[PDB]
C-alpha cells in the first residue's frame, strides 16, 4: 500500500 | 536531458508459423515522458495492444511495455512506431524474427 | 531470498490541455501488481496482478482515494516548483517518485527509500538511516526545511518500518505463487555473418523469472560484447541477449554461460 506524499 | 527511446521487438517465444504468441516492443531510456507507441500488423495499427511495466532506472529515464497476442504467419511483418519529442520523425523498428 | 515493494509514481503538467497526468504503478520484486492512471474513464486503483483480486473493496476505497490525495499533492508540487526554479507557466515539468521498502527473506526490513526527482534531475531522497534528507540542489533545501520542521521523515519512517514492511508481506503471502516462484532461463545461440569476414554470436536466454541474470561470453576461460538490458515478455517473466564479434572459422571456440537463480548449473552452449 502506497504513501500519503507530502508536499514540497 | 531529453533522451531517446530505444525501441527493441521481440516476441516471448521463439517464432514458429501459426503458434500463438505474445509480440513486444519495449520503449525504453526515454524523457520526457510524453510518448506514442503504435504496434503494427502489415503497416495497420493493432488494436488493443497492452500498456504494462512502467518503470523508470537511476537516471530517471522511463520504461515502458507495448505487446499483444499474435500468431505470426510467413507473410505478415510486424513493427512498432514511436513519435517521442526528441525525434525528427515517429521510428518504425521491425519485427526481425531470425535475430 | 529478499523482497521488494516499490512505488513508481509520475505527476505530469500539461499546461493548455488541462491537469497534470498522474501515475502511481506498484511492483512486489519484477511484478506490476497495481495501478492508478489520472487519465483511465474514471480513475481508481486496479490490480494488475491476478492475486491482487483477493483483497476487498475496503482496500481498494481505501488506496484510490490516498491516490486522488497524492495526485492533488504532486499537483501543488508542481506548481510549487515552478516558483523554486523561476519557470514559465506554458512548459510541461515532470515529478517522479520511487517509493517503497525491501524485506530479507525473516520479513524484516533491509532497507527503504524515497527518491524524487524533477524533470529527470534528482531533487530530495531520503537517507538509509531513515532520519534525514540529502537534497540535489538551492530548490530541495526549502523542500527539505519543510519536511524536517514538519517531521515528515518521522512519518515517513513509520510507512517504510511499519506499513510498507506488513503489506508487502501480505502480498508475498497472498502472491505466494507467482512472486516466490522461478522460472529457469531457456538459453540459445544465433549466428550472423558481417564484413570483412567476421561473425555476430548472439546468446538469448528467455522465459525466466525473477528479471535478474547474468550472461556472458568466453574464449576458453576469459570472459569477454554488446547486450540488451533485461526485459519484460508480456506474461510476467523475461528475456536478454548478449552478443560478441567472432572471426569465421573460430565459432567453436566461444561459449555463453548463463547464470539464474533458477540454474543451479549455470548453462553453457555455443553455436
Amino acid at each position: 500500500a502506497v504513501y500519503n506524499f507530502a508536499t514540497m | 536531458i531529453q533522451k531517446t527511446p530505444q525501441i527493441q521487438v521481440y516476441s516471448r517465444h521463439p517464432p514458429e508459423n501459426g503458434k500463438p504468441n505474445i509480440l513486444n516492443c519495449y520503449v525504453t531510456q526515454f524523457h520526457p515522458p510524453h510518448i506514442e507507441i503504435q504496434m503494427l500488423k502489415n503497416g495497420k495499427k493493432i488494436p488493443k495492444v497492452e500498456m504494462s511495466d512502467m518503470s523508470f532506472s537511476k537516471d530517471w529515464s522511463f520504461y515502458i511495455l507495448a505487446h499483444t497476442e499474435f500468431t505470426p504467419t510467413e507473410t505478415d511483418t510486424y513493427a512498432c512506431r514511436v513519435k517521442h519529442d526528441s525525434m525528427a520523425e515517429p521510428k518504425t523498428v521491425y519485427w526481425d524474427r531470425d535475430m | 531470498g529478499p523482497h521488494s515493494l516499490r512505488y513508481f509514481v509520475t505527476a505530469v503538467s500539461r499546461p493548455g490541455l488541462g491537469e497534470p497526468r498522474y501515475m502511481e504503478v506498484g511492483y512486489v520484486d519484477d511484478t506490476e501488481f497495481v495501478r492508478f492512471d489520472s487519465d483511465a474513464e474514471n480513475p481508481r486503483y486496479e490490480p494488475r496482478a491476478r492475486w491482487m483480486e483477493q483483497e476487498g473493496p475496503e482496500y481498494w476505497e481505501r488506496e484510490t482515494q490516498k491516490a486522488k490525495g497524492n495526485e492533488q499533492s504532486f499537483r501543488v508540487d508542481l506548481r510549487t516548483l515552478l516558483g523554486y526554479y523561476n519557470q514559465s507557466k506554458g512548459g510541461s515539468h515532470t515529478i517522479q517518485v520511487i517509493s517503497g521498502c525491501e524485506v530479507g527473506s525473516d520479513g524484516r526490513l533491509l532497507r527503504g527509500y524515497q527518491q524524487y526527482a524533477y524533470d529527470g534531475c534528482d531533487y530530495i531522497a531520503l537517507n538509509e538511516d531513515l532520519k534525514t534528507w540529502t537534497a540535489a540542489d538551492m530548490a530541495a533545501l526549502i523542500t527539505k526545511h519543510k519536511w524536517e520542521q514538519a517531521g515528515e521523515a518521522e512519518r515517513l519512517r513509520a510507512y517504510l518500518e511499519g506499513t510498507c514492511v506488513e503489506w508487502l508481506r501480505r502480498y508475498l503471502k497472498n502472491g505466494n505463487a507467482t512472486l516466490l516462484r522461478t522460472d529457469s532461463p531457456k538459453a540459445h545461440v544465433t549466428h550472423h555473418s558481417r564484413p570483412e569476414d567476421k561473425v555476430t554470436l548472439r546468446c538469448w536466454a528467455l522465459g525466466f523469472y525473477p528479471a535478474d541474470i547474468t550472461l556472458t561470453w568466453q574464449l576458453n576461460g576469459e570472459e569477454l560484447m554488446e547486450l540488451v538490458e533485461t526485459r519484460p515478455a508480456g506474461d510476467g517473466t523475461f528475456q536478454k541477449w548478449a552478443s560478441v564479434v567472432v572471426p569465421l572459422g573460430k565459432e567453436q571456440y566461444y561459449t555463453c554461460h548463463v547464470y539464474h537463480q533458477g540454474l543451479p548449473e549455470p548453462l553453457t552452449l555455443r553455436w
